[PDB]
């Protein structure tokens, strides 16, 4: 029952990198991500929660995320085409003719 | 009990496959099921060490768990791997040390008569490999090796990088015996299918109209996990439709949805069956004559010849002709008519770029894989291009050339057999590098050589009729053509791009241009 919690992790490739080797003293950057891959999936089921992870550059995140049962259902969000971009013209100059500010040439 | 050789494992509910049991338990048996203290009169070491390895999501860790509950043994205890083995040297000792002293407990309390403990480990190839490696490796050897004396140790390992293993973890004691998943079968992925589609059955809400022989048939190389992606997706486009419409009491999962969750949500690992005949036989075989039928006669004739007899289980052919005369696609078909097993087509269209080497690595691996199944046919076309020939100097690939030359005549393992077929178009040059020799038998395709023959084939093909064909046939007649099938689709299609009216006029200009003399 109850509802559900929603966590954005905002530049999740800062965090999760390839736990491979990181040629450095210390594993906190293996310790975080081998933490939050036991807590998303685990011996307890959780079935109330939901990750949004928004990335730049897909190349840089670890594997097993990627895999089933972590993350799945990836999309990719491409360039306006033809439509899209006359609505995002519309939608960032809807202000200027609503005080009439733009001339009727334009 | 003395023997437990039950083997409901394949229809219990995980389908695997039906050879390893034989070993595994062979060897199990012989172990453990004779008294101890003859054995130990013997000295003779019980066995401890597995590692089942291969790519991910084939289903080792189910393989795991079953042997483990077949086996008379205690509850599992299992690691990811890496997690053991911390940044810090003295975790991986501390930590190593407790798992086996867990079992050191009971083995002590019970004395020698004890069961077995099953302790599963993950990912063995990340540890063996910056000084922690060696010391972890060691500590783990530790145990095994015999000072600590443990005789209950049943340690059956994962692992997906065979050559990141060091070689002294399977030295004479420490692994002794291996195993690999393979794909996840076309049969078996039918079994698979049958099972999860029977728990859905199990309240009736799919629909009869689903069928489990076609969906399995179209879906290639999905493993179990891939299966239960496309069975949830399918239920998700059901619930879609559903709630974009009483119709919860009639809800019902159809085929369209499995096709359109297969064609969108889901992506496969290797499915190509669908690809290489609607790619290479683009516009169907078109019969315009009697040498047509020959060429497919022999093909089967040799098919024949191959499939059933000994003293001589590889038999190699050569197609050769005229250029754009339609070689490829008739020894397509020649493979394709019959039902061999396995079936490969080896082009260079795949190889833009590489070097030699890669080429020869390639076809390499494309033969060894052929070498398994039972009979098997496979096709190289324009070999001219594997060993990229140019007429100036000449020049051209040795290394190919040695490695074809050596794999035409290389008898496949023990009781099995092979069929090679070859397509070249310039037949002089593989004369002259002693190539031909190898080949035991050619066959020769010829272009359109008379106009009844172009006739035939214009009327058959359709298009020109009526008066264009009566102008054509009197123009023709009482003359000499030769053209390539080939170039036929081009010149009529080029010709059928002016006016309505002036069409005639630019088909006869252009074939009179070209065709030369023969
Ligand atoms: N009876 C036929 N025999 C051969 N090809 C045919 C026949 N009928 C139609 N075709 C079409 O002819 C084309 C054959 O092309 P293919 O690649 O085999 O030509 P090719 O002359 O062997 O090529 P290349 O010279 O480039 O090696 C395909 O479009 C095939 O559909
Ligand atoms: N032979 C099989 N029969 C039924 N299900 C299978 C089979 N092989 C794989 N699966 C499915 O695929 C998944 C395999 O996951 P698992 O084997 O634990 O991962 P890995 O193969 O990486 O160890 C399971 O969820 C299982 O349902
Ligand atoms: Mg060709």
């Amino acid at each position: 029952n109850s509802g559900l919690h929603i966590i954005i992790f905002d530049e999740i490739d800062a965090i999760c990198k390839q736990r491979g080797s990181m040629a450095g003293s210390t594993g906190v950057h293996d310790t975080v991500v081998n933490q939050l891959l036991s807590k998303i999936d685990g011996v307890e089921q959780l079935n109330n929660i939901l990750v949004i992870g928004m990335t730049n550059r897909p190349d840089l995140i670890d594997e097993a995320l990627l895999r089933p049962g972590r993350l799945e259902v990836k999309m990719e969000i491409g360039l306006p085409d033809e439509k899209g971009r006359l609505q995002i013209l519309h939608i960032h100059t809807a202000r200027m003719r609503g005080h009439q500010l733009l001339s009727a040439d334009v | 009990s003395i023997i437990n050789p039950d083997w409901n494992f394949e229809k219990m509910g995980i389908g695997g496959l039906d050879k390893e049991f034989s070993d595994i338990f062979r060897r199990a048996f012989a172990s453990r099921v004779f008294p101890p203290e003859i054995v130990e009169q013997m000295g003779c070491k019980h066995v401890k060490g597995i590692l089942l390895y291969g790519p991910p999501g084939c289903g080792k860790t189910l393989l795991a768990r079953q042997i483990g509950k077949m086996l008379n043994a205690r509850e599992p205890k299992v690691v990811n791997g890496p997690e053991i083995l911390n940044k810090y040297v003295g975790e991986s000792e501390a930590n190593i040390r407790k798992l086996f002293a867990d079992a050191e407990e009971e083995q002590r309390r019970l004395g020698a008569n004890s069961g077995l403990h099953i302790i599963i480990f993950d990912e063995i190839d990340a540890i063996c490999k910056t000084g922690v490696h060696d010391t972890v490796v060691n500590q783990l050897l530790s145990k095994i090796d015999g000072v600590e004396q443990l005789n209950n140790i049943l340690v059956i390992g994962m692992t997906n990088r065979p050559d990141l293993i060091d070689e002294a973890l399977l030295r004479p004691g420490r692994l002794e015996v291996k195993m690999e998943i393979g794909l996840p079968d076309e049969k078996g992925r039918l079994q698979i299918l049958h099972i999860h589609t029977a728990r859905m059955r199990g309240h009736q809400l799919l629909s009869a109209d689903v069928d489990i022989k076609e969906l399995a048939v179209e879906t290639k190389n999905f493993s179990g996990a891939e299966l239960e992606g496309l069975v949830r997706a399918a239920q998700s486009t059901a619930m879609n439709r559903h709630i974009k419409a009483e119709k919860a009491e009639s809800l019902q999962v159809t085929r369209g949805d499995f096709l359109a969750s297969l064609e969108n949500d889901i992506k496969p690992a290797f499915g190509t069956n669908q690809e290489d005949y609607a790619s290479y036989i683009m516009n169907g075989i078109i019969k315009w004559g009697d040498p047509v039928t020959r060429v497919l006669d022999d093909g089967e004739l040799l098919v024949q010849q191959t499939k059933n007899s000994d003293r001589t289980p590889l038999v190699s052919v050569l197609l050769e002709g005229p250029p754009h005369s339609g070689k490829t696609a008739l020894a397509a078909k020649i493979a394709e008519e019959s039902n061999f097993p396995f079936i490969k087509i080896c082009s260079p269209d795949k190889m833009i770029g590489f070097s030699e080497t890669a080429k020869c690595q390639a076809m390499k691996k494309i033969f060894d894989d052929a070498y398994k199944s039972q009979l098997s046919c496979v096709v190289v076309d324009d070999i001219e291009r594997l060993l990229d020939y140019v007429p100036i100097g000449p020049r051209f690939s040795n290394l190919v050339l040695q490695a074809l030359l050596v794999l035409l005549k290389k008898a496949p393992p023990q009781g099995r057999k092979l069929l090679i077929i070859g397509t070249t178009s310039r037949k002089d040059v593989l004369q002259e590098m002693e190539m031909l020799n190898a080949f035991s038998t050619t066959i020769h395709v010829p272009n359109i050589a008379t106009g009844e023959q172009l006739l035939e084939a214009l009327e058959l093909l359709g298009n020109f009729k009526d008066k264009e064909r009566t102008t054509i046939a009197q123009q023709v007649k009482g003359k000499k053509v030769w053209i390539g099938i080939k170039k036929l689709l081009m010149l009529i299609e080029m010709s059928l791009q002016m006016d309505p009216e002036y069409r005639v006029r630019k088909f006869l200009a252009l074939l009179r241009e070209e065709g030369a003399s023969p």
